[PDB]
């Protein structure tokens, strides 16, 4: 059965080309003694040394190209562009370089916003959050992408399963298992990554006691794992999302769980 | 099951023909036990292994599949002794106490599971009695099948076949024959081998005539089978207990 | 793979006629020791295995799982030629495999360590009592023997089943070595067979065990994500060091 076809991504492709061209082209201000050439090609090439499979690019540089009009697609609509920013970036690496897990972490956001200033309009958007860490937790694997099959019985399907449920694989199978059947869990084909949760709390100097400061969950996914310390202020990359923990889905209880794909000890 | 006939014939032939010069120790052990209404028998393994090596070869192999064929084997004998015709007579419990080789508590780790193990420890506290079942009638919720289930030892689900289902079987408690059970819990002796660590305590189920035989705090030497039960508390992690047949206290102790 | 069988043909050569310190094969003397002690742990130094070839040592940092199963059967073969017996004693000897740096401590661990043997170290915390695990399945019939498992059991009879003692001990990282401003994270440790009871609470212990996950396991309520458990199935046990 042919899948006809796929649609449409529209702007997503425009942002793919813009971001690719941006990570390619300068991205250089300084002249003479630089800080010149490239810096991002040189960033990836410097990255070829340790091959830790992450990149660092500044948001301020990204705003300079289109005058911030490029940064807007990457701001409010950002999570729509996560699968595009990754594979797209790989389309670059495949060209300039010779086992692929890529964690993109933006940084240096124009304005830092407190946990109190957190709104439901800020979802799917980069927001810098400052505050002290409380209750770090031990690092465990995420399923990331999995092969769970067969699933009745020989299929061996490896795809998707990227979203957090984790249920379920084996749906719309094999071709053709028609499972149902067992899930079935296979952990040897499934690459894992990271992660550690930290519960971020507002700094005590800002909060007007009587306050009773309101903590909120930030899970660290990415190589920024372990970079966080208890009793200290940290700046993160926003990706606010939500996690299940109001209407029903008929033929749901949610809360704000902040994500950070980048960490720094600033504060 | 002609094999069970073959085994039980050997047990009868072991009780009726056994001779210590010249009284028959067992056969009279039996009579003198039914008269006082003890309904029990104590086999001395050395006599057993003396008689046939074979039946002890199997009895130390798979005890829990055999020992009840020995029970039925002996009660089929008390039928020909204690009464005569041409009721009711419970199947006697056998208590076997023998020397062998003492296996200390610390040294019980797997590998001998379901093989008779003699050992020695001070009992901590005795658990309050509770009845298991021996013979219970059962009727169906629908077709009303009257089934007399002989439950044996040594958990056992009820049969689902005469919709009907899934498990339409009721226990009739007006006709059901019951026995008793104890649950000793024993801490190994303080002399050996505590070292620097608190001594472990294996949980033991006495039953029928060994029950309330021992005041908690008295040193004893247990015999019994070694076996494991589930008791959800994974994965799988089944926890160890010692069935007792049969208990013998230290000298004297009365 | 079948090719791996040929590897056995090599490692057996490493198992007996390998010599060091002017003659006197060391592993021959270990097999002779148990051997007499019959403690069923054959002990192979990683230093020597790596000294002969780096290709097997690389197999220890890639896929220890099935290779130990390939290896210990051959160890049983070597004991079989040296002592034409032990068909009646234990019929399995799983090899201990001394120090394997690495030497990752505790708190430094990642996904890259999955399925691959890794050394860990730190203080023991109070240990569970010894509860025999199912392992092998056998019955008089009446399907055949079913190995389960480590650790799933999906997807009971019993007649004579070969039980092996299980014990789960929680290993916490040593207090002296903790970097300031950090809590002492800890991992679960699964001992097996003779490794049981070798540990005591309060003591620092050196373990070679491989790292494991399965299977979520159980959260799905408070995480937000498909997060696996972290459990080090243990291999050897040594005092500190």
């Amino acid at each position: 059965l042919n899948h006809v076809k796929k649609v449409d991504d529209v702007t997503g492709e425009k942002v793919r080309e813009a971001f690719e061209q941006f990570l390619e082209d300068f991205s250089v201000q300084s002249t003479d003694t630089g800080e010149v050439e490239k810096v991002y090609r040189a960033q990836i090439e410097f990255m070829k040394i340790y091959d830790l499979n992450t990149i660092y690019i500044d948001y301020q540089h990204l705003s300079m190209r289109e005058n911030g009009a490029l940064a807007m697609a990457i701001s409010e609509q950002y999570y729509r562009f996560l699968p595009f920013l990754q594979k797209g970036l790989r389309r670059v690496v495949r060209k300039y370089a010779p086992e692929r897990v890529f964690q993109i972490s933006f940084f240096n956001l124009p304005t830092v916003h407190r946990i109190r200033d957190i709104r439901s309009e800020k979802i799917g958007s980069l927001l810098s959050i400052s505050g002290t860490v409380t209750r770090t937790s031990e690092v465990r694997p995420e399923l990331y992408k999995a092969s769970f099959t067969c699933d009745m019985c020989r299929a061996i399907v490896d795809n998707v399963e990227q979203s957090f449920k984790y249920t379920e694989p084996t749906f719309c199978p094999n071709p053709s298992c028609e499972n149902r059947a067992f899930w079935t869990l296979n952990v040897t084909r499934s690459r894992f990554l990271d992660w550690q949760k930290v519960r971020i709390q507002e700094n005590a100097n800002e909060i007007p006691t009587g306050s009773m400061p309101r903590t909120l969950d930030v899970i660290l996914r990415g190589d920024s794992v372990e970079r966080a310390k208890p009793g200290d202020r940290c700046k993160f990359t926003g990706v606010e999302i939500v996690v299940p923990d109001k209407p029903s889905s008929t033929l749901l209880t949610y809360k704000i769980s902040f994500l950070a794909c980048h960490v720094i000890s600033i504060g | 099951d002609d094999d069970n006939t073959e085994i039980i014939k050997s047990f009868k032939n072991f009780i009726l023909e056994f001779r210590l010069d010249s009284q028959f120790i067992y056969r009279d052990q039996l009579r003198n036990n039914i008269l006082v209404k003890n309904y029990s028998l104590t086999v001395n393994m050395e006599h057993l292994i003396g008689y046939n090596e074979d039946i002890y070869k199997k009895l130390s192999d798979e005890p829990s599949d055999i020992i009840p064929l020995f029970e039925t084997a002996i009660t089929q004998v008390a039928k020909r002794i204690s009464i005569l015709s041409r009721n009711s007579l419970p199947t006697f419990q056998l208590i076997l106490n023998s020397n062998a080789n003492q296996i200390p508590l610390r040294d019980l780790d797997s590998e001998h599971v379901s093989k008779i193990v003699r050992l020695s420890g001070i009992i901590i506290s005795t658990s309050v009695l509770s009845s298991r079942a021996t013979y219970l009638s059962i009727m169906c919720r629908n077709c009303r099948h009257t089934t007399s289930i002989t439950i044996n030892n040594f958990t056992v689900s009820l049969p689902r076949s005469c919709n009907c289902g899934p498990d339409p079987y009721i226990i009739i408690h007006e006709s059901s024959k019951f026995i008793d059970q104890q649950f000793l819990k024993l801490q190994e002796i303080p002399e050996l081998v505590p070292v620097g660590e608190m001594p472990r305590n294996l949980t033991m189920t006495c039953d029928r005539y060994l029950t309330n035989k021992v005041i908690p705090g008295t040193r004893v030497t247990i015999v019994g089978i070694y076996s494991i039960y589930n008791s959800k508390n994974g994965v799988a992690i089944r926890t160890p207990y010692i069935k007792i047949l049969g208990i013998q206290s230290d000298v004297e102790t009365s | 793979p079948n090719v791996s069988r040929t590897i056995a043909r090599e490692l057996k050569s490493f198992l007996l006629e390998y010599t060091d310190e002017t003659g006197r094969s060391v592993y021959g003397a270990r097999i002779r020791t148990l051997g007499e002690m019959n403690s069923e742990s054959l002990e192979v130094n990683y230093r020597h295995l790596a000294e002969s070839k780096a290709i097997l040592a690389l197999f220890l940092a890639k896929c220890p799982e099935e290779m130990l199963k390939i290896f210990d059967l051959v160890a049983m073969e070597a004991t079989e030629l040296h002592y034409p017996d032990y068909a009646r004693i234990h019929s399995e000897i799983h090899v201990r495999i001394s120090d394997f740096p690495t030497i990752y401590s505790l708190r430094e661990l990642r996904e890259s360590n999955l399925s691959s043997l890794v050394r860990v170290t730190g203080v023991v915390t109070r240990r569970t009592g010894v509860f025999p695990q199912l392992k092998y399945v056998k019955f008089n019939c009446l399907l055949g023997p079913f190995f389960q498992d480590s650790n799933e059991e999906i997807r009971v009879n019993g007649e004579k089943t070969v039980y092996r003692n299980y014990q789960r001990v929680t290993l916490q990282e040593a207090p002296g070595t903790v970097p300031p401003g950090r809590l002492p994270r800890h991992r679960e440790v699964i001992l097996l067979a003779d490794l049981v009871d070798v540990s005591k609470p309060g003591e620092e212990v050196e373990v070679t065990g491989i790292y494991k996950n399965n299977y979520d396991g159980n959260l799905n309520a408070k995480n937000g994500f498909p997060v696996f458990a972290t459990i080090i199935e243990a291999n050897s046990i040594k005092r500190r060091e």
